[PDB]
RNA sequence: CAUAGUCAAAAGAAGAGUUUGAUUCUGGCUCAGAAGGAACGCUAGCUAUAUGCUUAACACAUGCAAGUCGAACGUUGUUCUAAAAAAAAAAAAAAUUUUUUUUUUUUUAAAAAAAAAAAAAAUUUUUUUUAAGAGUUGAGAACAAAGUGGCGAACGGGUGAGUAAGGCGUGGGAAUCUGCCGAACAGUUCGGGCUAAAUCCCGAAGAAAGCUAGAAAGCGCUGUUUGAUGAGCCUGCGUAGUAUUAGGUAGUUGGUUAGGUAAAGGCUGACCAAGCCGAUGAUGCUUAGCUGGUCUUUUCGGACGAUCAGCCACACCGGGACUGAGACACGGCCCGGACUCCCACGGGGGGCAGCAGUGGGGAAUCUUGGACAAUGGGCGCAAGCCUGAUCCAGCAAUAUUGCGUGAGUGAAGAAGGGCAAUUCCGCUCGUAAAGCUCUUUCGUCGAGUGCGCGAUCAUGACAUGACUCGAGGAAGAAGCCCCGGCUAACUCCGUGCCAGCAGCCGCGGUAAAACGGGGGGGGCAAGUGUUCUUCGGAAUGACUAGGCGUAAAGGGCACGUAGGCGGUUCAUCGGGUUGAAAGUGAA
């Protein structure tokens, strides 16, 4: 399986709403983010306001 | 703190060779000798890495130190000269009020010599 | 002896773990020194698992002597912060796989 | 450039019936709401997650819940066998033989290869017996069969009896210890004892302890510096009711000196002084584990402390200490008492408030299940072994904004039931049913792959599950309360202040919308009503947010202690106040 291993704490923030991300393969090896993957961080994000509609 | 920092500090690292690279041995009491030779080899990398993280703390410590310094004696001279202004500014107001006080003094020494 | 270990999450047949630095001799869900992290072992829309972890804090329990249990060494050497286990180095147990492929939204085979 | 940037943290504020011939006010009683570790009535299809002795901290049958280590150490007590490495696939009943190279010893300086009995050959060969207290018998198997020893049984799990401050919440302090885990620096020398040995005990130097060329620079121990984690002690603040309990204390309050503790200290022996606590409630009595939090509520409060998590106390009832780094120790020891069971009658044994389970009490609360596959723990170098911790199944409408009980169509307005100046298919049950077309969620049945997944290097109890495919036929699945007003919903028959209903006002005395039945209707819905408990309504203890002339309520009037409250200016300071930063506010 592959992981998606996210640094969390105050040091590992990617900005105001989670902490940056990498894979880390199966084989030892690891890979910046997909388009795919970016996506799903992009998705998965808190938003600051009200739910509209 | 930002996304270009852990960008650019990350070491992404290169598939492992160690994964997979074990082989059959002829004989049973040799490969769990083997076998120990591994987990005795698991152990040493453990406290080679125990001591570059302890390398690192310290070093982020003494920079935290440093820092703190610098804060204090900076606000230390803002301080004093604060002090410095407010002192001089006290010693004019007093060196001020003296001659009001000493003119409502008179008059209360006139006033009651008028009603004796 | 300080450890980091997992504490049970979730409900039940639907597991998630808490990646926590205990002292040894406290309970499976009960005192801990600090909380270090998730873990989710079921697998997600994207084909993967979710971790994360406090680097910082790892490292200063690390450094100052904590052992790790046997599935957080296998974690915090995916993560990069631990060497390889020993087990680790023997490859997988071959053989045939059902390689039909399967429509992923319904579930019946392509 | 971008895995950037967006500044969200609430919602929640209702009235009605009843004192009078009628009115306004004061003032209670009752109802509409939410909820529970709930109980009972009637009635019930499914899946999942939670919950389940609140009473007798009453007594317990049966089984399991703490073991592990031969890599610390001897003992005896079984078994079968008499140098190493390499090759053997063809011609004239077959497991072990044939060949080469190193290497150890014996026999006569090159070569060769224990005793007793019977047989043969020219010392050896075939068979047996005793071998191995024996001029070193060479290798392997389990020794569990019993022990010594090390580590762990101080963790995990249960209950809330006691405790009103020795506890708890929150913040600190100095006068201490700290096995296992991380990192330095130095050693691990020699005698004796336990039938036999030792990492078991005694001694000497300075403290000790050795194992392994099967684990030889790999484990372990000792001393000294330190990190980390726990523990002992002390403390500021906060933390029930009662004055129809006003005095309590005598090691009591302090001082000196000794002893003790790892550690401050009346912790206590002797001596000296008379202090200490109290109307800002000591002491006495009653009750109670505390917190994070749960239910309710336009913020506040009130009731609760059940599940889960942090701290504390307890282990049949009282009193002690040993071992140990750590206990005055739930399944360890000693002593006393009550109960209980065996006895061969001398005496021994026992503590389910651990998980199941049984009597008893009660309105009422569960299986004498599966597995260590995941997580956590103990022992072990590991291999692995234990684990009623846990994970997962069983029972119970106990709870939760879930799902289903079909979707269309159908007028012979069928039969039947009820009502009717007995009007309009006479009105209604009623398109309702029967019948016809469609689709099978939940459940039923039959099969198939399974590194689908929880788990990876491998390890799957759950799993007779889940997933996929197929068979089918609307087929298996709707009740509970109410219909005088409050309060949505009306008629016939029987009864006759009787039977009876009822939360409040009240109904029943020959045409009862209020009792009981037929029919019809309303509200919820796998539920729905009755009882108990909590909050709201209740501004009905009023801080938010009330009162005391005539309704409950100004002391008969003063003086004063504590307390509470209370003029002006100028200056100083920084305890309260206030702004920023850091630590903390567990999950
Ligand atoms: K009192
Ligand atoms: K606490
Ligand atoms: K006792
Ligand atoms: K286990
Ligand atoms: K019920
Ligand atoms: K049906
Ligand atoms: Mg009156
Ligand atoms: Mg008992
Ligand atoms: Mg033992
Ligand atoms: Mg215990
Ligand atoms: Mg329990
Ligand atoms: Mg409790
Ligand atoms: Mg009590
Ligand atoms: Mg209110
Ligand atoms: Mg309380
Ligand atoms: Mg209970
Ligand atoms: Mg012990
Ligand atoms: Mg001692
Ligand atoms: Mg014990
Ligand atoms: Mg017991
Ligand atoms: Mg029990
Ligand atoms: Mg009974
Ligand atoms: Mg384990
Ligand atoms: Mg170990
Ligand atoms: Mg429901
Ligand atoms: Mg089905
Ligand atoms: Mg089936
Ligand atoms: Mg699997
Ligand atoms: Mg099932
Ligand atoms: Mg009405
Ligand atoms: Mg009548
Ligand atoms: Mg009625
Ligand atoms: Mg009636
Ligand atoms: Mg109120
Ligand atoms: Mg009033
Ligand atoms: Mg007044
Ligand atoms: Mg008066
Ligand atoms: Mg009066
Ligand atoms: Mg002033
Ligand atoms: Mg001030
Ligand atoms: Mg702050
Ligand atoms: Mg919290």
């Amino acid at each position: 399986w592959k992981i998606t291993v996210e640094k969390l704490g105050p040091q590992g923030k990617r900005g105001n709403g989670g902490g940056w991300k990498f894979v880390s393969l199966p084989d030892g090896s690891s890979r910046p983010l997909n388009e795919v993957e970016k996506m799903y961080v992009k998705r998965e994000a808190p938003r600051r306001r009200r739910k509209i509609l | 703190t930002h996304h270009r920092h852990h960008q650019e500090t990350h070491s992404f690292l290169e598939p492992e060779s160690y994964i997979g690279s074990w082989e059959a041995p002829k004989d049973p009491k040799d490969a769990e000798r083997m076998l120990a030779q591994l987990r005795r080899d698991y152990a040493k990398k453990v406290s080679l890495y125990r001591k570059d993280y302890v390398h690192e703390i310290e070093m982020l410590r003494v920079e935290k130190q440093r820092k703190d310094e610098a804060r204090l004696v900076a606000e230390r001279a803002a301080n004093e000269e604060r002090r410095r202004l407010k002192a001089e500014a006290a010693k004019v107001r007093a060196e001020e009020r003296k001659i009001f006080q000493d003119e409502f003094r008179k008059t209360l020494m006139k006033e009651r010599a008028e009603k004796l | 002896v300080v450890r980091l270990r997992l504490s049970r999450l979730g409900c039940k047949n639907r597991p998630f773990f808490r990646v926590m630095a205990t002292d040894s001799r406290s309970p499976r869900d009960g005192k801990h020194i600090e909380v270090l992290g998730y873990f989710n072992p079921l697998p997600g829309q994207d084909g993967g698992k979710r971790m994360g972890l406090k680097f910082d804090r790892i490292k200063y329990w690390l450094s100052v002597g904590a052992q790790a249990s046997d599935p957080v060494q296998r974690l915090l050497f995916r993560s990069g912060l631990l060497p390889p286990p020993p087990m680790v180095a023997m490859g997988r147990k071959g053989g045939e796989r059902d390689t039909r492929p399967v429509d992923p939204m319904t579930g019946r085979f392509v």
